[PDB]
């Protein structure tokens, strides 16, 4: 087919894997700022339930 | 003939007409005609045989020509893209100088064979121009290594001026 098929190709190919490499990297920082201060999606560790709480008045008011 | 005396010079020649003193035959010269009469009338009727069928199934082919990318200095690093590009066209650059450094070298050649004796003197101009472009070569393209580059090519100048500049310092 000629050398302009295979040099577009191989353009394509580099855009491709420089912007895989690029999203791994961003992809590692990422995961270390959100376990470092969990505040995204990721790494959200659990927590006590907290409809399971009686609200309801009790024998002692001091609650 | 596909060459040109522009790239591949050649002064005419200056043969000298003959003296015979002697008076016997030539036999360079029976052999000569013998063998013209003999050899060469058959080859070249054969040659003019082809060529004629040539003409007849005449084709034609044409010379690639690249243009310019843009050179790798003004590539931002981590571009890829327009890094893959400068660096492919200085391999293409890379192949045209060694083809070059060929044919000075072939002109340098053939400047020795047709002096012969008197190559000392007579080549003084080839030699120079061998040695002027093995200089420019040199110091574009030396102890770059096995994985020559644009960017090494780069680094490489960039040290050169900047040893150039320090020494104009003084």
């Amino acid at each position: 087919d000629g050398p302009e098929k295979n040099y577009e190709k191989t353009l394509a190919i580099l855009q491709i894997e420089s912007e895989k490499a690029e999203l791994r990297l961003k992809e590692q920082e990422v995961r270390r700022l959100m376990r470092a201060r969990g505040d995204g999606p990721w790494y959200q560790f659990p927590t006590p339930e907290k409809e399971f709480i009686d609200h309801s008045p009790k024998a002692t008011p001091d609650n | 003939d596909s060459w040109d005396k522009d790239v591949y010079p050649e002064p005419p020649s200056r043969t000298p007409a003959p003296s015979p003193q002697t008076s016997l035959p030539n036999p360079i010269t029976y052999l000569t005609k013998a063998y013209d009469l003999v050899v060469d009338w058959p080859v070249t009727l054969v040659r003019e045989f082809i060529e004629r069928q040539h003409a007849k199934n005449r084709t034609y082919y044409y010379h690639r020509q690249y243009r310019r990318v843009p050179d790798i200095t003004e590539c931002k690093e981590g571009d890829v893209l327009c890094i893959y590009e400068a660096e492919m066209q200085w391999r293409r650059d890379f192949k045209v100088d060694q083809e070059i450094m060929n044919i000075i070298q072939e002109r340098l050649k053939a400047c020795q064979q047709r002096e012969g004796e008197n190559y000392q003197q007579n080549c003084a101009k080839e030699l120079e121009q061998f040695t002027k472009v093995t200089k420019a070569y040199q110091d574009r393209y030396l102890d770059l290594g096995a994985y020559y580059s644009a960017r090494k090519c780069l680094a490489k100048q960039k040290q050169r001026m900047l040893e150039e500049r320090k020494a104009a310092r003084q």
